[PDB]
């Protein structure tokens, strides 16, 4: 559906008016949208050392308003391209652009990218709340928990820039207690915050087994290949190291297994045969015989599609007399046994994981803060409303109600803005 | 999914 308009006094954000010489490889950038008679266009990157970067004045996600001095508001996508191609080498182009335009967001998140972003005056604003004597949070939270995640990367940047000093380092000394633990962990790249509380997790012998199975267990191929990178440039040490320094056993198969992101991706066309024959061959190795074989529970289950593997967990019960959850709970123990839990939930449906991992880390005395906060931070930009949905329908009230129960302060005010939402 | 280089 996203918003479309022919008429430029219907757009949203600022313009920008730019002047690109064309180079021997082109203008050094690239664009989406168009197929749709209604679609803008969009910067999708540009070409570093090229000319659009050289000249600073393009961003991504910057729609293209007029191209020397030809509205293109509507133009297909193959119209435009002929634009900047027929321009000789050497000439020049005049493009409008509108800053405020979103791109490739999720459909599913909370937090939404502020439309009339600023990061000087944020950064401003912030240093302000901070040096306030008693320490103004409520400014802080209805900043940083109202940006994208990477518009907070622009905060950080010009708070930088500004005041010789990094927001983190600022935060960090004015902030305390569970909010502090919030707003550091909105200021870390998906992958930086992955990355950390990973580590985090493995401080010792005494491993936080559950932080290490809900992080690996959930995330997907391409969101584990950016933490495998991020967590090397950090601390100088492959993820897949230290999981086997604090890890061992079949638990340690399974999360090494898992860690290196290389399921197979989601096929065109569905292997009926297939979804049998793994169905077929989980049933054998576990309920069926004595004992259980879990190499074979590991390698079905960890290099299958999620497509896939929901079908074969549905053609389970088919052979099985206890579905694949109920099998786990008999079949194995221990960390393994929680490990196989959680990632079954995650395949047959992984908005419904983190609504029970919630509701968990709040039903009992006192709250799992660990837990809440790293399930509002991690999941606020990807599906955290199909979660507070999934919430709602089997407990009846919101997420947004139970945070409000068990949290206070403005600790309690930045996680109802990851939740979204006045409930 | 059209995109194309400039
Ligand atoms: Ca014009
Ligand atoms: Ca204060
Ligand atoms: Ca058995
Ligand atoms: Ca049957
Ligand atoms: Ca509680
Ligand atoms: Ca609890």
């Amino acid at each position: 559906k996203p918003f479309f308009t022919r008429n430029p006094s219907e757009l949203k954000g600022k313009f920008i008016h730019t002047k690109l010489r064309k180079s021997s490889r082109g203008f050094g950038f690239t664009v989406v949208g168009g197929d749709e008679p209604d679609e803008f266009l969009q910067i999708k990157s540009l070409v570093l050392d090229g000319p659009a970067a050289l000249d600073g004045k393009m961003e991504t996600g910057d729609v293209i308003v007029s191209v020397n001095d030809t509205c293109v508001l509507g133009h297909t996508h193959a119209q435009v391209v002929k634009i900047f191609q027929s321009i000789p080498i050497g000439a020049s182009v005049d493009l409008e652009l509108c800053r405020g335009y979103p791109l490739g967001s999720s459909a599913y998140g909370s937090v939404k990218a502020y439309t009339n972003f600023d990061a000087e005056r944020d950064a401003l604003n912030i240093e302000t709340a901070i040096k306030t004597k008693g320490v103004d949070e409520v400014t802080i939270v209805n900043i940083l928990t109202n940006r994208s995640n990477e518009q907070r990367q622009d905060i950080a940047f010009a708070y930088q820039r500004r005041t010789k000093k990094e927001l983190a380092s600022a935060l960090k000394s004015a902030l305390s207690g569970h909010l502090e633990t919030v707003i550091l962990g909105l200021l870390k790249t998906p992958a930086q915050y992955d990355a950390s509380e990973l580590k985090a997790s493995m401080k010792g012998l005494g491993t936080d087994e559950d932080s290490l199975i809900e992080i690996i267990c959930s995330r997907t191929n391409q969101e584990l290949q950016e933490i495998n990178r991020v967590y090397k440039e950090m601390y100088k040490t492959d993820l897949e190291k230290d999981i086997i320094s604090d890890t061992s056993g079949d638990f340690r198969k399974l999360m090494v297994a898992l860690a290196k992101g290389r399921r197979a991706e989601d096929g065109s066309v569905i292997d009926y045969e297939l979804i049998d024959q793994d169905a077929r061959d989980l049933y054998d190795a576990g309920v069926k015989r004595k004992g259980t074989d879990v190499p074979k529970w590991i390698s079905i289950m960890t290099e299958r599609s999620v497509p896939h593997l929901q079908k074969v967990f549905d053609r389970y019960k088919s052979y099985s007399p206890y579905d694949m959850l109920e099998s786990i709970r008999k079949e194995v123990k221990g960390d393994l046994e929680n490990a196989f839990l959680n990632l079954v939930q995650c395949i047959q449906n992984k908005p419904l994981y983190f609504a029970d991992r919630l509701y968990d880390s709040m039903k009992g005395k006192g709250t799992r803060d660990k837990v809440l906060i790293r399930i509002m931070v991690s999941r606020s930009e990807v599906d955290m409303l199909k979660i507070r949905s999934e919430f709602k329908r089997k407990y009846g009230k919101s997420l947004y109600y139970y945070i409000q129960q068990d949290t206070k302060g403005d600790y309690q005010k930045a996680l109802l803005y990851l939740c979204g939402g006045d409930d | 999914l059209p995109s194309t280089t400039l």
